[PDB]
């Protein structure tokens, strides 16, 4: 017959290979597809949806697991005190593991784009105050006071009729893409830090509670992309699933 | 303009003066089944004004230590009025829904609620506490009726999934500082054009207080929560005897 | 060939049999609808304007 | 139709009104030049999360930016790029002496929920519609390849399942079957979409049978008959017992994938197949923890 | 020669594969085909032909095997008594196993369409009566009396010059296709029940027999289809066919 | 008594709705029903025995030896087709040996 | 090639030899004649009218 | 029978012959025999730079 | 299928052979290439220094 030759790649089974295979049921026609609402074509649509960010991941008891979803605010002495700090790496361990964006980025090695964080104030109608939320680009240590924290990109938030404000973490990096960062050599890919400071105070009249809570929601922007699909770091199986 | 609203369907009306717009789930409105999608041959019945109207189920009290509640649809309305009679007289069912949740307080109270709709909300068990016993939840927990059921582990949503990602579902918030109502519109969600109303539940409604309620002593300590719903574009087919179970 | 595939995507497949469900995966169409989940609201509002007033 | 309630009626409108539409987007969005703003009445930063929608603020509204042309591709996050990767879905053991399958044949019910890595991926959505591709890798417990003839038969639901190595059901006059050696490369075939519905569903909130649902019939909750696609059967082709022990591993890869209605990903460990049960005593948080919120 | 590669599907024997093979007899021409009457091109033509339905599958003795083909009717007390009941699943075990439609559907997993049942009265010319035949869609229990049975789809049959009436079992289901139903989880696919009740009475004059018999014939409609071919549940061989 | 089937339809007996049927009838053809391989014969060549101990065997071509294919083929009276025979050889235990 | 196949059906076969009976099964033509067995009567009668009168 | 798995940075590395990471649901993997000709594949440019 | 024949050069691994191989990462797009000064296209340019 036709003379051929075999090359050093035969007889192997590559799991990511895409080819043709022999059908088992000939002349089989599947069931027609009716209209179903809510079809997803790309994962970035889900990556653009906000989810709750556990900034306050201190408690671990079963009864106190619901306390990780918010962090408090209260009246201070007026010195410009610090409220909370956290990192800006969605793929790293920490607060971002509770969002859908972090879980989806856990399957991809590299990412690129801008992020978005939204804080909602859940106090009484009679409470007022102002806050400073600052983002420190990589290379700078944890700010010691508000004077050093004001030198990065920041926003000043005033409580009022609109209960939420948004902080945008812009894309500032030397490389086009970032790999997943961790302690050691791979801390070359840090994104920076986010800090929350008191601007003036938390003022409240007579007859209203002295403590309120803040909910943080996180998502991605329209330039966010990922590549080089891999497997998730955590496997949810401790033995044989019977 | 976006604060005041009125909802009129059938012979019932709802007026509110503190709102945060209306969410239309998955960007789609309820509608009737087309000829290409339909499979049964008998013509369905569309009673219209007698079944598409607002129903109120019950009132639940919000405490400083509440966990959360959940309801199952259309299991709540299988015993209420003409909708219940039609649902238990026919075999096939389809409809949309409109959900309105009400909770009001003063200007000195604080709190927050998350109201979400999750299709095919299957309930799991604690597996005896050690994962060794393969138990299943009783019929009371799976379909609690119109009285609802209270969550035991709200962090895992009683099903092993985090609550912090529940915002991916159609949802709103009730912040006592901003608004006092939440409105969601849901189309018919299923992989079949028609289904049984006594064996299948399309979705579930979750009300979980993320930020706890607080107030100073002397104010009103009773803060109720009320649920109002109305079917939209209801259809029935497969007439037979009346079965309740 | 028989048109019995499971699938506005997947247009560049390669096949050797008469059943369409044995072809290659191919390339899909790059389209996104973020507003289905991000902005399911009824009355759209401008970014500049206050959302609630 | 004469009364002016039927003429004006909207009953019977079967067209779906869609608020949104899909647009081409092969690459990430660009960034344009922006400058400072000092005005009253325009507040892109102030939002209202109680509405239930995401923030619409952009880069240009909050800081001063430069013109950047983005050419990064979005083709790796599609469903076919995410799901068309083979993974282990089952395993069959055929020992010489033992208690599981000592007679030389085995039956395996087709399911995906047996292993966590693919189960967690597939359970991100509620409905899914796809074709399949099954590959069977056979060897000994130590990995050695030995000369032996095997037979795989696909048994659709309702067909009689074999009960012995010499059963009359192995005539495979109707059911598809495969004869393969252990010295050949692994066998692989194509599978269509066979559900009576329009899509497979991984979560079914309801009971499959009518009547009272008691506590001794609680093992029927959540069971969807539309996902039971049959049984996979395997035997060693012969009359006498084989000379070697065997192990069979199945890998399945999706193609022509569609999905609907995303839901939160699994948080706890898996315990049983087709069961959302979790360990009550040991509930762990989604991620790690630190000592204080004011430090790192 | 031409460089090629071998993929992980070689050397296997798939019984349902359709391909080319080397002919053994070259230049062989078969016998010409003459016209033969009664050629069948599709199995649905045979699925549309009526065959006797054994509703009365009570007796099992060899002498009494011919008594399964009909069931009796006689004079009653006038209360609206019950005559017979049976299920409407062609692929399930029971009355439908005696028809050609049931045997043909035994080779296919899924089916879809409307069915048709015909009853013929084989009494004397001087006998009269009326009957009610009712079909109960799935989900409803076995009717206790005629009042509950009248609530489903039914027909009222009057004996006369035309000795036969037809009852049509329309397609009422949630899914496009049904799988074969049996006790357990797969009773999700039941089609319902059929009942026969006395409407008025069986009236006969002096000199004519007091008992008559009814023959039931069953077939399918023009929208009936099946798919996913499989093997029959019963094999007619107990050992080696010598 | 005429000998023909009933001509009544869905629309004559009950009130129906407009349904568009797109279900295919391509799986019930004769080539879709019969083009599936099945066992039709078996030949044994033992070392010591009484059937074929000398190393050769003869088999008369027939289909009626096994019930699963016999019952399918005996649904009709006359049949005209081409064939495709596949021979699978091994030892009694299934082992493959050089021969 | 030699036209020695056993077969208004079977039109889409694939072959590599010169004998037509070695080709693939292919696709047949979807035609039915139910009236051959269902209605072999000589004088056809309307559904509305009584069959015997 | 041998198995080769490619583990991109950040993915969990196997720690035993029976590790759960060998399910290779996402990472590409190759199953090959020692009687087959040597296996070979293609690799793109993956640097972030 | 299609009748073929194997010639006395199969199953070998020539290191200087140039052919096609199966990709491991489908739909992967590499990082864009920016302008870098000092690109060399041929070794004779270095041989002339
Ligand atoms: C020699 C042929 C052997 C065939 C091997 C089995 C093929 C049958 C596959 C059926 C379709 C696979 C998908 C099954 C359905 C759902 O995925 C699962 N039920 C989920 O639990
Ligand atoms: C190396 C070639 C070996 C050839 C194997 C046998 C081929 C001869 C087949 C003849 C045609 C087969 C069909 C035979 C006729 C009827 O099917 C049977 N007589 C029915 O009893």
């Amino acid at each position: 017959g036709f003379p051929t030759e075999l090359k050093p790649g035969t007889n192997q089974f590559l799991t990511t290979d895409d080819g043709v295979s022999a059908p088992i049921l000939p002349n089989f026609h599947p069931t027609p597809c009716i209209h179903i609402p809510g079809e997803v074509r790309n994962l970035l649509e889900l990556c653009q949806v906000e989810t709750i960010l556990e900034v306050n991941n201190v408690p671990t008891n079963a009864t106190s697991l619901m306390e990780r979803l918010r962090f408090p605010v209260s009246a201070q002495a007026g010195k410009g005190e610090l409220c909370a700090v956290f990192r800006a790496d969605p793929g790293r361990n920490g607060p971002w593991q509770s969002t859908l964006l972090g879980q989806l980025c856990g399957y991809y090695t590299q990412w690129s784009g801008s992020l978005e964080v939204t804080f909602m104030f859940t106090g009484s109608f009679m409470a007022t105050g102002k806050m400073l939320i600052a983002y420190t680009p990589p290379g700078g240590p944890l700010p010691k006071d508000r004077a050093t924290a004001m030198l990065g990109t920041h926003v000043i938030w005033d409580f009022g009729l609109q209960s939420s404000v948004t902080l945008v973490i812009p894309w500032i990096s030397n490389t086009h893409y970032r790999a997943h960062a961790r302690d050691g050599v791979f801390d070359y890919y840090t994104t920076g830090l986010v800090s929350i400071w008191y601007q003036t105070n938390y003022v409240v009249p007579i007859g209203a509670p002295n403590t309120a809570y803040i909910i943080a929601l996180a998502a991605a922007q329209k330039n966010f992309t990922m590549k080089l699909c891999k497997d998730a770091s955590d496997i949810l199986q401790t033995g044989t699933i019977q | 303009s976006d604060r005041v609203a009125q909802l009129t369907i059938g012979n019932s009306t709802i007026t509110t003066q503190e709102a945060a717009n209306i969410i239309v789930g998955y960007g789609e409105w309820p509608s009737y089944c087309s000829d290409s999608d339909a499979t049964a041959v008998d013509k369905p019945t569309r009673p219209d004004v007698s079944v598409n109207r607002f129903y109120t189920l019950d009132t639940k009290l919000w405490e400083k230590s509440s966990k959360g509640w959940y309801w199952k649809f259309p299991d709540v309305l299988t015993e209420t009025g003409v909708f219940g009679q039609n649902a238990q007289f026919h075999y096939l069912y389809r409809s949309g829904f409109c959900i309105h949740v009400q909770c009001n307080a003063s200007k000195f109270h604080q709190g927050a609620l998350l109201v979400a709709v999750l299709p095919e909300y299957v309930i799991g068990t604690v597996a005896g506490g050690t994962g060794t016993e393969d138990s299943h939840p009783p019929y009371k927990q799976t379909q609690p009726g119109a009285d609802g059921f209270e969550l035991q582990h709200p962090y895992v949503l009683d099903a092993g999934i985090p609550i912090s990602q529940l915002t991916v579902c159609p949802h709103q918030w009730i912040n006592l500082r901003t608004n006092n109502c939440a409105t969601i519109i849901v189309p018919y969600i299923n992989a079949l054009p028609f289904d049984s109303a006594l064996n299948h539940c399309n979705f579930g409604l979750l009300v979980v207080p993320i930020s706890p309620l607080d107030y100073d002593q002397g104010a009103t300590p009773v803060i109720p929560i009320t649920i109002t719903l109305a079917p939209m574009c209801s259809e029935f087919a497969g007439l037979r005897q009346a079965v309740t179970q | 060939e028989n048109s019995n595939s499971a699938t506005t995507i997947n247009y560049t497949t390669i096949n050797y049999y008469k059943d369409s469900y044995a072809a290659t995966a191919g390339k899909q169409s790059l389209k996104q609808d973020p507003d289905k989940f991000a902005n399911p609201v009824k009355d759209i509002f401008t970014e500049m304007a206050a959302p609630l007033k | 139709d004469r009364v002016a309630d039927v003429i004006e009626s909207s009953i019977g409108d079967s067209v779906s009104r869609a608020l949104t539409h899909a647009l081409p987007a092969p690459t990430g969005q660009d960034t344009q030049v922006s400058s400072h703003r000092l005005d009253t009445g325009k507040v892109p930063a102030l939002q209202a999360a109680e509405i239930g929608a995401s923030s619409n603020a952009s880069d240009e509204s909050m800081i001063e930016t430069r013109c950047v042309l983005n050419s990064h591709s979005t083709a790796e996050t599609t469903l076919d790029s995410f799901f068309s990767r083979a993974g282990l879905v089952g395993e069959i053991d055929l020992p010489l002496k033992g208690t599981t399958n000592p007679n030389g044949y085995a039956n395996w019910d087709i399911d995906i929920t047996g292993y966590a890595q693919m189960r967690r991926k597939v359970e991100l959505f509620t409905y899914m519609r796809f074709d399949a591709e099954f590959t069977f890798v056979a060897c000994t417990p130590t990995g050695e390849v030995v000369p032996q003839l095997l037979q795989y038969m696909f048994v659709p639901p309702g067909a009689p399942k074999p009960d012995s190595r010499e059963s009359l059901a192995w005539q495979t006059a109707t059911n598809p079957s495969v004869f393969v050696k252990l010295s050949d490369p692994p066998a692989q075939v194509s599978v269509p979409f066979m559900s009576p519905a329009s899509a497979y569903q991984w979560f079914y909130d309801g009971y499959p049978t009518f009547g009272e649902h008691k506590q001794e019939k609680d093992l029927e909750y959540g069971a969807c008959p539309n996902n039971m696609m049959g049984t996979f059967s395997v035997r060693t082709v012969g009359t006498s017992k084989s000379k070697y022990p065997l192990v069979v591993r199945i890998y399945m890869r999706m193609k022509h994938v569609r999905a609907w209605i995303p839901r939160p990903m699994r948080n706890q460990n898996y315990l049983f197949k087709a069961n959302p049960n979790y360990a009550g005593n040991s509930i762990k948080p989604t991620g790690t923890s630190r000592t204080a919120i004011t430090t790192l």
